[PDB]
């Protein structure tokens, strides 16, 4: 019909009043309504250096004023001195009537012009431009152009994987003034240890970015069932995150604070962690340079909680779809070999239950996060990873995707076992302080992904597992399965 | 990244300064191989592709632009074959056969030819020290 | 009487929702319910002075 | 089939994840809802129920709404009922044919539609005004129709029909609670909204121990009371969609499998109880009609009799709802009657589209010998048998539980009717439950 | 054929025109 | 760009910075253009050649012979030079099957010569060519791995050790050598 507006405020304050009401008496209802041990994230910030600090630092009221607000309005009514039927609406009267008779029409005409479909269109592109994975469209062209016109004489290194990166999309809109003779030359300058000089801020950035597009280059690699580049962007990943040049003896120079002039000089036998600490604790230090008791602590700290794996029991499961069960012991460079054979045998079987028998990777998905990284060079902070591939033994192709597993229990690391050094020498297995119930035993399920052969006999597997952000031990086991039916 | 125009290039520069005519044989013999490589390669890596992109992974617009090269490398490979047979009477039989064989051939002789370049790689990859006759000297 | 005691017996053989699951699904078709209604209310409210003004 | 070059939305080629379609669905949805407001320029028969039914407001852009679509698509499922499409699902071609054909006669169907309505509509014989007011329509339920299929494709979470249906029920509920209108007779200007009301009375009036007792009943106006009424049964609905049946199955062909098949107490609660509102709804209109056009007859007195408008002493007397608990405390067998005229009603129905939709037992037996599935602890040959002693009787008990809330929600005077509110749970029920058994944000 | 942003450009340009007829037809009454 | 030579019909870039995909095509062209000069007959059949094999053949057993007189140090550059030959002056249209076989046999005793000579690297690196071109039986791996562990490559040395088991489980080798390499690593660790 035809309404009439008010033009005394007579019903519209109670209508902005309970409007106001009915959204503030929920937020009030829901106001008055409402595990794995990381030491590096103290020890990072003291060696990072300033610049990076600065890079990384640089780049409830709505409850009160409803309340206020209505009780203005409640204070408002209160001043107020306030047979056929009349129609009539809440709205004022000048919102209708009076000298803003175009503003409102004018001001929805733009809101239905101009603001949704120019929105709309925005959004559109900025979310059909993106891959799935995370990356650009041209990226991923690029990737896989690359791929498919590469001939298997050239030996993948690190500098064809750089060489790779710097032609990426997402560093264009980041800098569109560079070229990609630029950033390959910045990234040389970051896995160098190299000063940019100018240019600080846009080498942090994309070496901050580079990790995304590692993972993209990586998973399309492993599709393409080529294992030589998979490996070589794992091993350039784990030189841009620790900052150092991949060379042989390389678990040495991730340390802190090593010098090589004096370390490649002196010594050339020392080329893992083990090898290391069967020195003595001055020797340690005499050969690596540093002469600091106070700074000799922090790299002994530091070097003894980087964790190397190790296999306990590996075999397959014949479910519906096969999955591969891993029982890995997460072990630190110190601690001395312990037998297979102490093990209890407990805690390597499974409970059969049917919540189990479901799905069997809840177990897993229960166990805590890994710790933060030591990344004293790597712009934000990292979460350690663990990327484990699979690959067939009859031609050497990979035939999955690559599972990136991220929980694991680093509890064997902790402090508070170090009795149990490999220096003593002196059969410390049987210690009064050993409880073959206190070491903690890690498990990893890798979907196998690809159906059983129907064929009865022998077929050979291969799984890695390394690591993503260290330079620790990794594992390259072969199994095979015993089809028999 | 391919032998196409050279073939072209070589054609004009022979329309002015008279080469001989076997060049042009070997030219097309050229363009050939690599025709009848690109067409295996296409042949064997499409499923694989495929799958990238029902994973979705990829985008929409390489798998198009990949099922036209389908086509434009089989086109190519037509208008070679049909100045072959212009280039000399009754000479289709024979010029398959002929390019199947130096593709392989010229494929296994690059690879081995990469061997030398391949060699110090490693040298420098493991900071090796091998002095005369290849021995090491620690 | 034989039907109601097929159905006793059905709903005795169905499953009752416990309170972890009750409480989620009760919150999601909340939600959706009231995010679908308030935008029709809306609708039908702002475009009564317009209609007003341009007619 | 023919030759058909007709514009059609294309679908995706990949899976759409879940947030490129919620906002679809939602942009959608507000599109719609915006071209139903909107008053025509031509301007210068009121069917209540079909029009509520069909989701159509008079004087408005939306007002065919989607009745043409939705009986082109019935048309073309009883075609393919009767066998006579003889549709086979061999060739895609036919399917392409069909899904053209259904657009190239519904947009005729529009036209004729339209055409009737300009030549017997109130809007006026006296053509420049008709040619526009013509494409007006035309172009209207154009971009209904390409909604339609666009958020079938793939793009949103669902069909369209329920969903607009669900939006109407909505508003409705919304619009009966929240009203800001006001009317004055005689006491003075009063606010149609519940809410609205008791607030303003608390506020005002200052005399609280007669301002609770007005306002909590008002039995003029809806009050709070049905307001409670309705959450009440709303949250009952809801608690009663997760009644299902689960049996153990695995299967044989491959093995390792191991599964359970739900089978729900709300089967197919949507068809019947619209069917129904249809064929009441027909009747009443029917009975007006005669009534008015012949003034006294055997037959037409005996089919029914209006009076006060409201029928009294007939047949149609009988089939319309009560509307409180006077009438039913007055005739009681008046009620009798009625209630088992719901029930039944609603339990053939069930039976029915059961049986006639393509999903009854010896179907489903057909379809596990079809995947080889068979019952974890059962045997292959008495998988019929069982499903025999278990589909038909949850079917009969859902329509039941259907008619007992239905009569119920009337008697107890909600703010909407019962079917309405029992669709729209179930409508988002569905999508709850797909983004479930899918998973997404 | 057809994009998503097509049919909703469409809508769009509908319903403006039908405002905008609207909205000259008043001002033309209005003004003279 | 391009110049043509007239005499000796080999086409040379004349530009001064050429890309690796432009030389690598010229080469072929100017090898093809090379074997087709010597080639008379128009329609050319893919028949191998008689001459060129016999005196691969010739100079195959004049290294070899070197080996009853216990010379080992000219053997190795006699099989280089046959197999230089047998590379370079064989038309590339001749038969995949009986250019590859040749080559693969004359390359084994290439390896096995340099590997008791006292070289490794080289010997190190036809093997990987030898395996990757297509053959793979448990005559190679056992040298692979003893390649890699002369010239210190541990990691790998498993490796490969673990390859060749995974296809010829029943030898006595490979298991001796998975032990050496066992106690190298652990060495190489502890």
């Amino acid at each position: 019909t035809n309404y009439e507006y008010d033009e005394a405020s007579e019903t519209w304050p109670s209508f902005i009043l309970t409007g106001l009401l009915m959204v503030v008496g929920p937020m009030t209802l829901l106001q008055i309504y409402q595990f794995n041990e990381e030491v590096f994230k103290n020890l990072n910030e003291e060696y990072t250096s300033d610049e990076i600090k600065q890079f990384r630092r640089k780049f409830n009221i709505i409850i009160i004023v409803g309340w206020i607000l209505v009780a203005i309005l409640l204070q408002r009514i209160n001043s107020n001195d306030a047979q056929s039927t009349s129609h009539g609406i809440a709205l004022p009267r000048f919102l209708v009537d009076g000298s803003a008779s175009p503003l409102l029409v004018v001001c929805y005409v733009a809101l239905l012009g101009l603001i949704l479909p120019y929105f709309v269109s925005r959004w559109w592109a900025r979310t059909q431009s993106y891959t799935k994975k995370g990356i650009h469209n041209v990226t991923a062209s690029n990737f896989v152009s690359n791929l498919v016109n590469y001939k298997p004489s050239e030996i993948v290194t690190t500098d064809l994987i750089l060489h790779w990166l710097s032609f990426a999309h997402e560093f264009k809109q980041f800098f569109p003034d560079l070229q990609p003779t630029d950033f390959e030359k910045l990234l040389q300058d970051h896995i160098n240890r190299r000063d940019s000089g100018k240019l600080n801020n846009a080498k942090f950035r994309i070496v901050a970015k580079c990790h995304s597009l590692l993972h993209g280059l990586l998973d399309i690699a492993c599709g393409f069932r080529n294992l030589d580049i998979a490996l070589g962007a794992i091993n350039t990943f784990k030189c841009i995150v620790q900052a150092v040049p991949l060379t042989p003896n390389c678990q040495i120079l991730q340390l802190p604070n090593v010098d090589k002039e004096h370390f490649i000089t002196k010594t050339g036998d020392i080329h893992t962690l083990g090898k290391l600490f069967t020195l003595e604790d001055a020797k340690i230090g005499e050969v690596l340079g540093i002469k600091d008791q106070a700074k000799l602590n922090e790299t002994l700290r530091v070097a003894s909680h980087i964790p190397n794996l190790k296999i306990i029991k590996a075999d397959f499961l014949v479910p519906g779809r096969p999955y591969i069960s891993l029982k890995v012991l997460v072990r630190s460079a110190k601690q001395p070999l312990i037998p297979t054979s102490l093990i209890p045998e407990e805690n390597l079987t499974e409970p059969q239950d049917s919540e189990s028998q479901r799905d069997p990777f809840a177990m897993m998905s229960k166990q805590p996060l890994v710790p933060y990284s030591f990344a004293p060079f790597f712009p934000t902070k990292r979460r350690g990873s663990w990327c484990c591939l699979v690959s067939s033994q009859k031609d050497g192709k990979i035939l999955q995707t690559p599972i990136i597993i991220e929980k694991l229990s680093y509890k064997n690391l902790n402090d508070d076992k170090d009795f149990f050094d490999k220096r003593i020498k002196m059969d410390l297995t049987k210690h009064e302080k050993f409880d073959i119930n206190d070491w903690e035993i890690g498990t990893i399920k890798i979907p196998l992904g690809q159906p059983a052969p129907e064929t009865v006999g022998d077929f050979f597997f291969r799984v890695i597992v390394k690591s993503t952000d260290y330079f620790t031990t990794d594992l390259d086991i072969t199994m095979n399965m015993k089809v028999r039916d | 990244n391919d032998a196409h125009d050279l073939y072209f290039q070589i054609k004009e520069m022979s329309e002015n300064e008279k080469i001989h005519e076997k060049v042009l044989k070997a030219a097309l013999l050229n363009r050939g191989a690599e025709s009848v490589r690109r067409s295996l390669k296409l042949k064997e890596l499409a499923p694989q592709i495929n799958l990238l992109y029902k994973n979705g992974s990829i985008g929409e617009d390489y798998w198009k632009r990949f099922e036209t090269e389908v086509k434009l490398i089989e086109l190519e490979f037509k208008d070679t074959l049909q100045e072959a047979e212009r280039l000399q009477p009754g000479w289709v039989q024979l010029f398959v056969m002929v390019c199947k064989e130096i593709c392989f051939n010229q494929a296994l002789s690059r690879r081995y030819q990469s061997i030398l370049k391949r060699k110090e790689v490693c040298i420098k990859e493991w900071e090796l020290k091998i002095n005369n006759d290849g021995r090491l000297v620690n | 009487v034989e039907f109601v005691r097929e159905g006793t017996q059905f709903l005795a053989k169905c499953k009752k929702p416990d309170l972890k699951e009750y409480t989620k699904i009760v919150k999601a078709v909340g939600i959706g319910f009231i995010a679908v209604g308030i935008i029709g209310y809306a609708i039908k409210l702002i475009h009564i002075p317009i209609r007003y003004v341009i007619v | 089939p023919f030759e058909s070059f007709l514009p059609e939305v294309i679908a995706p080629e990949r899976k759409v994840p879940y947030n490129q379609k919620l906002i679809w669905t939602g942009v959608s949805l507000l599109i719609f809802l915006i071209l139903g407001q909107i008053p025509l320029y031509g301007i210068v028969d009121p069917l209540y129920w079909l029009r509520a039914m069909l989701a159509s407001n008079r004087g408005t852009l939306l007002e065919l709404g989607v009745s043409p679509i939705i009986t082109s698509s019935m048309i073309f499922q009883f075609l393919q009922g009767t066998q006579l499409l003889q549709i086979r699902p061999e060739s895609k071609q036919d399917r392409e044919l069909f899904q053209i054909a259904q657009k190239v006669c519904a947009i005729i169907l529009i036209l004729g539609q339209a055409l009737v309505v300009v030549m017997t509509g109130n809007y006026g014989a006296p053509l420049p005004i008709c040619l526009l007011l013509i494409f007006q329509l035309m172009f209207a339920s154009l971009i209904v129709m390409l909604l339609d299929e666009l958020l079938s494709k793939g793009y949103g979470l669902g069909s369209g029909i329920s969903l607009f249906t669900a939006t109407n029920i909505a508003e409705q509920i919304f619009w009966r609670a929240f009203a800001p209108t006001t009317v004055n007779s005689g006491r003075g200007k009063e606010f149609e909204g519940a809410v609205i009301a008791f607030f303003h009375l608390l506020a005002v009036r200052k005399d609280k121990k007669r301002a609770l007792v007005e306002a909590f009943y008002r039995t003029n106006l809806p009050n709070m009371f049905q307001v409670l009424m309705t959450v009440a049964i709303f949250l009952f609905v809801l608690y009663l969609q997760g009644f299902r049946y689960e049996l153990p199955i695995r299967s044989t062909k491959v093995r390792g499998q191991i599964g359970i098949y739900p089978i729900k107490l709300f089967y197919t609660s949507n068809t019947p109880i619209m069917l129904q509102s249809a064929l009441t709804s027909n009747i009443f209109l029917i009975s007006q009609i005669l009534f008015q056009k012949y003034p006294t007859n055997p037959l037409i007195r005996l089919i029914g009799v209006w009076g006060i408008q409201m029928a009294l002493s007939g047949l149609a007397y009988y089939i319309q709802p009560l509307m409180s608990l006077s009438e039913a405390l007055l005739d009681p067998i008046k009620t009798i009657v009625y209630i088992t005229f719901v029930l039944g009603s609603c339990a053939v129905f069930s039976k029915t589209w059961i049986e006639i939709s393509g999903t009854s037992p010896r179907d489903i037996a057909k379809q596990f010998k079809d995947q080889g599935m068979v019952i974890n602890g059962k045997r292959e040959t008495s998988i019929y048998r069982e499903l025999k002693k278990i589909i038909p009787t949850a079917a009969a008990f859902g329509g039941a539980t259907i008619g007992a809330l239905s009569v119920g929600s009337d008697l107890l005077g909600t703010l909407g009717s019962g079917a309405s509110i029992l669709m729209a749970t179930t409508t988002i029920y569905g999508y709850y439950e797909a983004a479930a058994k899918e998973g997404g944000f | 054929r057809v994009d998503p942003l097509v049919v909703l450009f469409l809508a769009v340009g509908f319903i403006f025109s039908v405002v905008a007829l609207h909205v000259i037809s008043k001002v033309a009454g209005k003004l003279f | 760009t391009l110049e043509y030579n007239a005499n000796s019909k080999l086409i040379t870039a004349s530009d001064a910075v050429v890309a690796l995909s432009t030389e690598t095509n010229i080469d072929q062209i100017n090898v093809l253009t090379t074997s087709l000069i010597g080639e008379t007959n128009p329609n050319f059949t893919p028949q191998p050649n008689e001459a060129l094999s016999k005196m691969i053949k010739g100079l195959f057993e004049s290294g070899m012979k070197n080996l009853q007189q216990k010379k080992l140090n000219e053997a190795l550059k006699n099989v280089s030079l046959a197999i230089e030959m047998a590379q370079r002056k064989r038309a590339p249209w001749e038969a995949f099957a009986i250019q590859l076989p040749e080559l693969h046999f004359m390359l084994r005793s290439k390896i096995d010569l340099c590997l008791i000579l006292g070289k490794h690297l080289e010997a190190l690196q036809d093997l990987d060519f030898l395996l990757g071109t297509g053959l793979i039986q448990p005559d190679v791996f056992v040298r692979k791995a003893d390649c890699l562990l002369k010239l210190r490559q541990w990691e790998e040395a498993r490796a490969t050790c673990e390859r060749g088991l995974a296809l010829a489980p029943e030898d006595m080798k490979l298991r001796a050598l998975l032990i050496e390499t066992a106690r190298n690593l652990a060495e190489y660790n502890g």
